[PDB]
């Protein structure tokens, strides 16, 4: 026999979950018809469009406030909307009523424009509000596309970038629609104050702007994840196979005689390293003056 | 000869009922539950004008 | 105020039966083996 | 008077989690990541007119 | 490349430990017997 | 005793899976209003048939 | 048009007009789409998804 320590890995089969925020504007258009002793609504065509990253990193970021006027692109042709059908304004940015832990969202309106007129003729509205939404990403092997606490599935993958090799990753859209910006102070829309530099990325798609702050494919996501540290085991020498006893589990796994590489599993940089801190920790913690290492 | 020592077995699981619910890309209650109060929370829907 | 948590498999607890009925069997039989010898 | 022979246990499953996941009519996620690129799949979205 | 699949259960290795527990411990006992006798 | 051989049949819990196609258009209805320095879609009525 | 999912359609443009400015103008886009699609059915088998 051969006593020891050991650390069971099982294979990671979670979706890797991170944080965003997603930049949308409701713009909403109503068409009533005033009628003699009603009004009736006869179309409401409601649309989310993106607020772009310029409007983003240049009012939102700077002074936590968002245009009253959405400029987007529908049907390939540059389109634009207006609150109320009024001039712009830069509206602030005011926390949800519903702002509970995690999930938050800051808004510009609490209103819904439309207008009647003279009964016997139609009426067009027009409403625009801003939207900015903490919301919860989550990725699933091989990590080229993650969904959103929204519903929104973005088909780029989370660690698209434009450094350390990030740029061969996955991406479903044109390179005109990614930003990046190192060393971005995002804003806490609670706060009012900048918090602190980290590396941002942002894509407009057709109907929102998500932005979230990247981190490198190597440090995040990891094939397999530990289930068990066992502090006594026993490694047996059985016919062409190892057994190893776990008296404080009641569990005996069998290996072969020949070690694996866990260089042919993607993504197992994690279990070297955390198994060596974890053994020592073990190590120093129970074996320091009875054993010594092999 | 020497008798057989008593063992208490432990309830071992590799994964839990929530790390099996965990394994898609989207929730459709998730997604319902947060979604299908944008009106309230975007909107105030009790005032008339 | 908590909530109790079961685990999907029983077939702990049936190894636990099985290892005390073995165990206790066993047990009997080696006690009569050497008080007999 | 005869030994016990070494036996060795296989991890038997009657089903697999995938198996276990492909009892439903339909994935949300699945319909999901494949109808959300409609507009991506059948038009440009990056031209201007 | 390619990825490690595990399965949802760990009651086969109890199963194997507890074989392997009685296994040895009669077998020990069987051997005692044979010499004594 | 009786040597043999044998065939184990579990129940089938997964869906019958088979290919097909499926033929539609997409009718989209733009409506524009143009006005002094902007254009502004005041309707799109997207439609499968 | 990867392996299994595959579609053949024939517009990649959606049609709209602004007019002159003060006016409504209506477009209208037909876009004919054929996929090839994976249906899926449960038992005891009276619908397909």
């Amino acid at each position: 026999f051969t006593e020891g320590i050991a650390v069971v890995y099982k294979e990671n089969i979670a979706a890797y979950k991170f944080k965003a925020t997603v930049y949308y504007k409701d713009v909403i258009v109503s068409t009533a018809w005033a009628g003699s002793s009603y009004t009736q609504i006869t179309n409401r065509y409601a649309d989310r469009v993106p607020i772009p990253v310029s409007e983003i990193t240049d009012t939102i970021d700077k002074f936590g406030k968002c245009s009253s006027k959405a400029t987007y692109v529908r049907n390939n042709h540059k389109v634009e909307a207006f609150n109320e059908d009024k001039n712009p304004q830069d509206m602030p940015l005011i926390a949800s009523k519903y702002n509970s832990v995690g999930s938050k969202a800051w808004h510009t309106t609490n209103d819904t424009y439309m207008v009647a007129g003279t009964p016997g003729t139609y009426r067009t509205g027009t409403s625009v509000n801003c939207i900015i939404e903490e919301v919860e990403a989550r990725s699933i092997f091989p990590y080229d596309s993650f969904g959103l606490s929204t519903g929104d599935i973005i088909y780029m993958s989370p660690f698209f970038g434009l450094r350390d090799g990030a740029y061969r990753e996955h991406s479903n859209y044109a390179m005109d629609r990614f930003h990046q910006f190192e060393g971005y102070r995002q804003r806490d829309l609670d706060t009012r104050a900048l918090l602190e530099p980290a590396a941002r990325n942002f894509l407009v798609t057709p109907h929102l702007t998500v932005g979230w702050n990247w981190k490198p494919k190597r440090t995040e996501v990891c094939s397999l994840v530990k289930w068990r540290e066992v502090e006594d085991v026993v490694r047996d020498e059985y016919a062409h196979n190892f057994r190893f006893t776990m008296k404080t589990l009641s569990t005996t796994f069998i290996s072969e005689t020949n070690e694996f590489n866990l260089n042919q599993i993607h993504l197992s940089q994690c279990v070297k390293e955390e198994a060596r801190a974890i053994i020592n920790r073990i190590y120093t913690t129970r074996y320091n003056s009875s054993h010594v290492r092999t | 000869l020497t008798l057989l020592k008593d063992r208490e077995f432990m309830p071992l699981r590799v994964y839990t009922r929530d790390e099996l619910r965990d394994t898609g890309l989207l929730d459709y209650s998730e997604i319902q539950r947060r979604n299908q109060m944008h009106s309230l929370r975007f909107y105030d829907i009790d005032k008339v004008v | 105020n908590r909530t109790i948590t079961t685990t999907s498999s029983v077939e702990f607890a049936m190894l636990q039966f099985t290892y005390d009925h073995i165990q206790e069997h066993v047990n009997e039989m080696l006690a009569r083996i050497s008080s007999s010898w």
